[PDB]
RNA sequence: GAAGACAAGUGCUUGUCGUUCGUUAAUGGCCU
């Protein structure tokens, strides 16, 4: 994770979070509920962050860490107010703010309390019986600070003012990463690496149920009345327990599911959730660094819930200016007439030796290729005849056929043109007979129309011509 | 950890840029990708990843405005006639520079650029300029944004690189020098602030096949400064063949002598020089070749010694294609042609 | 901006009989080879399974031909009398041969040496041997015997079910792709026989009353078949047992009848028929089964077939003739470390997070009279348009365009006397049509009234204007004619 | 159709408007 340690505020509207950016550690502040540019850089690339909290007078956080000192940064001015020094030069494992006495952890067991008001250092204390201490927080008994819980691989609760350890617990193999007071009689206890969370009492000593996950556990926080616990885990997922407290009996599983996994199919990591009354504001990373959020009630979300956002996965680059492909939207769209079908007003559509038999059987069938040999004949008497010998119905044919090869060939209007003179004129009785003469004659009736219109421009060209004819035939 | 383990390439790593002020790697090739990764110490992770579509990547360079400093254009080209301008949700304002305002006759390739800052001089109005390699002498400088087509010189031979030197005159106002190269080693030195001239020529001793000149130890065009204030002159010129050697000039008497001797003529590489790039404070000097595995050779400055210890026969690098450096952390991102950007950190730093 | 338009193409109103796509579509069976036969061919019969072969029968030989080299393959010459059919089976592995001898053989494709069965059926000559589509073990055989057997080839002894019945001469029967009970017989009398196998077997179901005989009958449909008989044919519907369409555009009787159904082709399914006219003629039943193209041939044709759908490759059209041919109609259809060089040439995006794509769609390439209409040269676009290798249809459009855009004085402003030359040698050859004498009349009456002054001392424009003259002449007369045909439909109507 | 204003004759005559009223032709062509 790109995201070293981060921290929610109080109540929910802000973390603090801590980055690696080129070898040099920046610690930004942002807003989980709704950009941002504000960081504060550290000016040291040995140095790094290892504990941090919030501080509820603008408000500030506290930054404990490796070179020794612990900064007090306010969030609103990009600035360190002060420096709270321990005397030697240790990193500081765990830090806890309850009213103006700050407490630390050094990294040979030294305690240290610190003062808001006067900038101090109360009593550098040093205590037997634990070798290893890197987690402490002090319990909320009123405004007292006494009895501070601190544990490392094995939890014993201290109380400031006897100087002694009061009471041991029976800890956890491996070091102890989330140690936080819940109650004023049980605090959770969770391992590093390890998927078990107890809810140990701080008087009976006896762990009072075990919280068991799905899997490693890395981040934890809970609701104030320990009626929720938010649990964060290492593979990125969360889970909440309802009602812990509650009476398997002895290990609790995770009652609700939430993980987040992106809209391509990816799967999406999740660090640091939060919870309140009625109200989880689960947190990730959009991009490497940047982190996003969002708000969602919990309680009518069902036993498994998946979270679907919004990774530019495999998004296509639409452009304002730009339109589907290439032109912009202001540039007018030119005409394009393409497969465009083109007609006209006039094409209704559904609106003595002869060669007689020949002809017949060349429009019966569609035989074109014999119809052109009969067609070949230009002595108009033996047109006369074969008109005579022919069937009525096969006459409309031979219409439609005549019109489409004039239409074609403007060449053969020549001949033709006989052709159809002389069907018309024997066939004449027949063709009132039948009504739809715009239906069968179309073909002809278009070409005929068509190449009728052209007479007042191809006479308005002739004269021109005969203009410049006449002008060089005299002279 | 390498910058490709996140989301690895598919092409040889062509260009790499670091960000001036931002943790970010920009890596680019002929995968058509550019590729934004974010620079942590141990888990790098992509920011984006952009992919243009018959557009091979070749040089790749961030630029930063002195005066906005919020504008953060990203420049990316190619062997191609346009120049693919990102500037800095979810979709991607990309607009390309495909319009040679006077004249296309010069550049019909626009994959060697680089991006330097100009000022008008009358107004102290300053903004980037992008320079560009053209036909035979053709180095034509055009407006960053507007895209007009500014100024433009023309050196004698052939071009093979071109490198620019800043010079504080007075309080806010500095003048852009180009230095530019002949294959020969006829270095000239034109003065972008006022119009187009000459300020000097002079002759690289040797260097009959040059491949890149780098002005160094200051701000420079790919690791400058972020406002008017902190931009310094360079104090070394180092001037690249192609038989390996690598001459370096000092600029306190390179820009007097007018035929400068070389301080001192490094011979460690052997095949032709790919990226000569110095470090930000100016203390090392990366010198990179393209045609062997394990050609990289760093020069301490100015003892002009090449690092004994670095590099080993155990360190990957492969055929290292283009190398950067960083503008804070000291670190060293080194490209290759399995497409791996391989990082190292210089310690001291 | 915006980008330039491209000219468009001028067209004029379509003539009637334009060329339809279907029509576009089956003209590509173009190289039409001519192989010299012994005899009238008589069956001509694809492969089903691997359709790169088709099996042409003769004079006591089939012989396998190729779809790639269209050539013979094989020649199967093992008969003693003429064998009439010879059809594939559906597997594609074994072809039937039925003889005028009387007894049928049936082997293996691509292998004339292993004759695998000799099926002695009656005395009768066999006409028609097909096998069954939908199942691939029984063979089904006519004969002059009039009766139809159903063979085993398990048992090529005794026959499964004498299939009898028939009125004279069951000469072509067929299978329906629904129903493996139901076949199809024809006779030769017309009385179309539908038989079923599951049961007894010894009279029709129905029959379907065609009156003159048929002569093939092919399942259309698993519910329609098709029936090639006389002078026209007729489709039938199975299930209502009643014909729906019949389509006599024919001059002589159709004797042989193929289909095929989603092939590749602008229509769903084809189905065309032999007429012994020389023509082998197409249609569509989903156009009512309208005629849509049709071949010519010399002599009258006996056999007609068309590749199957699944070919992968040309497409033939087999027609054979009685004058022994065989006419076939086809459609037809660096160094390793520069390959790690440059890597990412064959990526295309498919795993970055952002893709954009901004290169412009290249076009058609430009013409020579577009590149000076978009540059402006007018006079010089007008002597472009007319070189003689051009299309008559642009031609029209440069006149047109210039015309629209530009004026017909500005392309005539700088012309000398022999410029005009090529533009009166095209107005000769244009002013015929209709579609382009209308702007025939304006692009030769800008040359008469500016360039009148010249024609007074070239002779050379003289015989230009003359022969001009002497054309149009012809055209005003056919206009004029044209006048009077139309005032004939005033008459009649 | 009228007025207000400037050129060519050795002081007035010879035309036209970034003026009002009344009235039915500068070698100069269109990206990537």
């Amino acid at each position: 994770s790109p995201v070293l340690q981060s921290a929610y505020d109080p109540s929910g509207q802000y973390l603090c979070y801590v980055t690696v950016a080129l070898d040099k550690q920046r610690v930004g502040v942002q807003p989980t509920q709704r950009w941002n540019e504000n960081f504060l850089y550290l000016e040291d690339s040995k140095l790094k962050v290892t504990c941090l909290k919030w501080v509820n007078d603008t408000v500030a956080i506290i930054l404990g860490m490796n070179n020794g000192e612990i900064w007090l940064y306010s969030v609103l001015a990009n600035e360190v107010t002060y420096k709270f020094t321990t005397g030697n030069s240790y990193e500081i494992k765990d830090i806890d703010l309850m009213g103006n006495q700050l407490w630390c952890i050094d990294s040979s067991d030294a305690f240290y309390q610190f003062d808001l008001l006067q900038f101090k250092l109360l009593q550098h204390f040093r205590i037997n019986n634990c070798v290893q201490l890197n987690k402490l927080t002090i319990v909320p008994a009123g405004d007292s600070v006494a009895q501070l819980l601190v544990a490392s691989h094995s939890i014993s609760l201290i109380d400031i003012e006897e100087k002694k350890v009061v009471m041991t617990f029976p800890g956890h193999v491996s070091p102890v990463s989330t140690l936080q007071v819940i109650t004023n009689e049980f605090f959770i206890s969770g391992a590093e690496g390890d998927r078990f969370l107890n809810v140990y009492d701080i008087h009976s000593g006896m762990t009072k149920c075990v919280l068991v996950a799905e899997s490693d556990i890395k981040e934890l926080s809970h609701s104030g009345q320990a009626d929720s616990i938010a649990v964060t885990t290492e593979d990125g997922s969360l889970e909440i327990f309802v009602d812990p407290l509650v009476s398997g009996n002895k290990s609790k599983k995770s009652s609700k599911k939430i993980q987040i996994v992106s809209k391509d199919g990816r799967k999406v990591p999740i660090y640091n959730a939060f919870i309140n009354k009625d109200l989880l504001n689960v947190s990730w990373l959009q991009n490497a660094t940047m982190p996003y959020f969002k708000n969602l009630q919990w309680r009518e979300i069902p036993n498994e819930y998946t979270v679907e956002i919004s990774l530019n996965w495999n998004n296509k680059n639409k452009s304002a200016d730009r339109d589907l492909h290439g032109k912009d939207l202001a540039s007018a769209t030119n005409y394009v007439e393409g497969n465009a079908r083109v007609t006209s007003g006039d094409n209704f559509k559904h609106v003595t030796g002869t060669v007689t038999v020949i002809l017949s059987q060349a429009l019966q069938s569609n035989d074109h290729s014999l119809l052109e040999t009969v067609l070949n004949n230009r002595d108009e008497r033996v047109i006369r005849d074969t008109i005579f010998r022919l069937k009525p119905a096969l006459a409309v044919i031979l219409l439609e056929r005549l019109a489409e090869r004039i239409a074609r060939q403007t060449h053969r209007q020549g001949p033709l043109n006989v052709w159809v003179k002389w069907c018309l004129i024997i066939h004449g009785g027949y063709l009132v007979s039948i009504p739809n003469l715009m239906s069968t004659l179309s073909s002809l009736h278009s070409t005929l129309k068509r190449r009728s219109d052209l007479l007042p421009r191809l006479l308005a060209l002739d004269a021109r011509l005969d203009c410049t004819i006449n002008k060089f035939k005299t002279l | 950890k390498d910058a490709n383990a996140s989301h690895p390439s598919h092409s040889a790593i062509q260009s790499l840029s670091f960000h001036p002020s931002k943790p970010l790697l920009l890596t680019g090739g002929y995968d058509k990708t550019l590729r934004i990764y974010h620079i942590d110490g141990k888990t790098n992770h992509l920011v984006t990843s952009l992919h243009l579509v018959g557009s091979p990547i070749q040089t790749c360079t961030f630029y930063t405005s002195l005066s906005n400093q919020n504008q953060q254009n990203i420049f990316t080209a190619g062997r191609r006639r346009y120049m693919h301008s990102w500037d800095l949700s979810q979709t991607a304002k990309i607009e390309k520079f495909s319009r040679l305002y006077g004249h296309e006759s010069t550049q019909r390739s626009f994959e060697n650029f680089k991006v330097a800052h100009l000022q008008n001089s009358q107004t102290n109005s300053v903004h980037g300029i992008v320079l560009l390699q053209g036909n035979n002498g053709w180095i034509n400088i055009l407006h960053s944004t507007s895209g007009l087509w500014l100024m433009g010189c023309k050196i004698e031979g052939v071009i093979t690189d071109f490198c620019i030197d800043y010079q504080p005159i007075s309080r806010g106002k500095f003048r852009t020098i180009l230095i530019a190269v002949n294959a020969y080693g006829e270095v000239w030195e034109f003065d972008l602030n006022k119009n187009g001239h000459v300020i000097r020529r002079w002759k690289d001793q040797g260097g009959v096949g040059i491949t890149k000149i780098q002005v160094g130890g200051g701000t420079t065009t790919t690791c400058p400064a972020l406002q008017i204030s902190k931009i310094k002159q360079n104090r070394w010129l180092a001037v690249g063949s192609e038989s390996g050697f690598v001459n370096l000039y000092d600029r306190n008497n390179a820009m007097t002598s007018s035929t400068p001797t070389p301080v001192a003529a490094l011979d460690q590489l052997t095949t032709t020089i790919s990226n000569l790039q110095f470090s930000p404070d100016g203390q090392i000097l990366c010198m990179a070749s393209r045609a062997v595995k394990d050609a990289l050779r760093l020069v301490h400055l100015p003892s002009c010694s090449v690092f004994s210890n670095w590099p080993t026969s155990g360190t990957p690098l492969g055929k290292v294609t283009s190398v950067a450096f960083s503008p804070s952390g000291g670190l060293l991102a080194v490209g290759n042609e399995q497409g791996k950007v391989r990082l190292w950190k210089l310690n001291h730093y | 901006s915006t980008a330039r338009p491209r000219i468009i193409t001028s067209k004029a109103p379509l003539l009637p009989q334009q060329t339809t796509p279907e029509q576009r579509y089956w003209r590509q069976y173009t190289s039409a080879q001519l192989v010299k036969e012994h005899n009238s061919v008589t069956h001509i019969s694809f492969n089903p399974q691997h359709p790169h072969d088709f099996a042409v029968t003769s004079s006591t030989r089939v012989q396998i031909f190729s779809s790639r080299t269209r050539q013979v393959i094989k020649t199967f010459s093992r008969f003693k009398d003429v064998v009439y059919s010879a059809s594939f089976r559906s597997d594609g592995k074994l072809l039937c041969a039925g003889d005028a001898t009387g007894l049928v053989s049936v082997y293996d494709s691509y292998n004339p040496r292993t004759i695998l069965l000799s099926i002695n059926a009656s005395t009768h000559p066999t006409h028609v041997t097909k096998f069954h589509t939908q199942d691939n073990k029984i063979l089904a055989t006519a004969s002059d015997d009039r009766v139809t057997r159903l063979w085993d080839i398990s048992n090529a002894y005794e026959p499964q079910l004498e299939l009898t019945g028939a009125t004279d001469y069951v000469r072509t029967l067929s299978f329906i792709p629904a129903a493996p009970h139901l076949v199809a017989t024809g006779s030769y009398d017309g009385l179309i026989r539908l038989y079923d196998t599951r049961s007894s077997g010894s009279t029709p179901i129905y029959s379907l009353n065609h009156d003159q005989p048929v002569e093939n009958v092919i399942a259309v449909s698993p519910t329609q078949i098709v029936s090639c008989g006389g002078n026209n044919f007729k489709v039938w519907d199975l299930t209502s047992n009643k014909k729906l369409y019949e389509r006599g555009n024919f001059n002589k009787a159709v004797t042989c009848l193929d289909y095929v159904e989603n092939f590749d082709s602008p229509m769903q399914s084809a189905l065309i028929a032999s007429s012994l006219d020389g023509h082998v003629k197409v249609f569509d039943p989903l156009d009512n089964f309208q005629v849509k193209f049709g071949w010519k041939f010399s002599g009258p044709v006996l056999s007609c077939a068309v590749s199957p759908s699944t070919a992968q490759g040309n497409r033939h059209l087999v027609a054979g003739l009685s004058s022994g041919l065989l006419a076939i109609r086809t459609k037809k259809k660096k160094s390793n470390n520069f390959q790690r060089m440059m890597r990412g040439s064959e990526y295309q995006g498919d795993q970055e997070h952002i893709i954009h794509n901004d290169k412009v769609r290249s076009q058609r390439r430009m013409r020579a009279f577009e590149r000076n209409i978009n540059q402006f040269k007018w006079s010089e676009a007008l002597d472009n348009a007319f070189v003689p290798g051009m299309a008559k249809e642009l031609t029209l459009t440069v006149l047109q365009e210039l015309r629209k855009r530009g004026k017909v004085r500005v392309a005539l402003y700088g012309r000398d006397e022999s410029t005009l030359e090529p533009l009166l040698n095209w107005c000769l050859k244009g002013i015929e049509d209709v579609r382009s004498a209308s702007i025939v009349a304006d692009w030769v009456a800008v040359v008469l009234e500016l360039y009148g002054n010249t024609l007074e001392s070239s002779p050379v424009l003289q015989e230009l204007m003359i022969d001009l003259k002497t054309k149009v002449r012809h055209e005003i007369h056919k206009s004029k004619e044209a006048q009077r045909i139309e005032g004939m439909l005033q008459l009649l109507t």
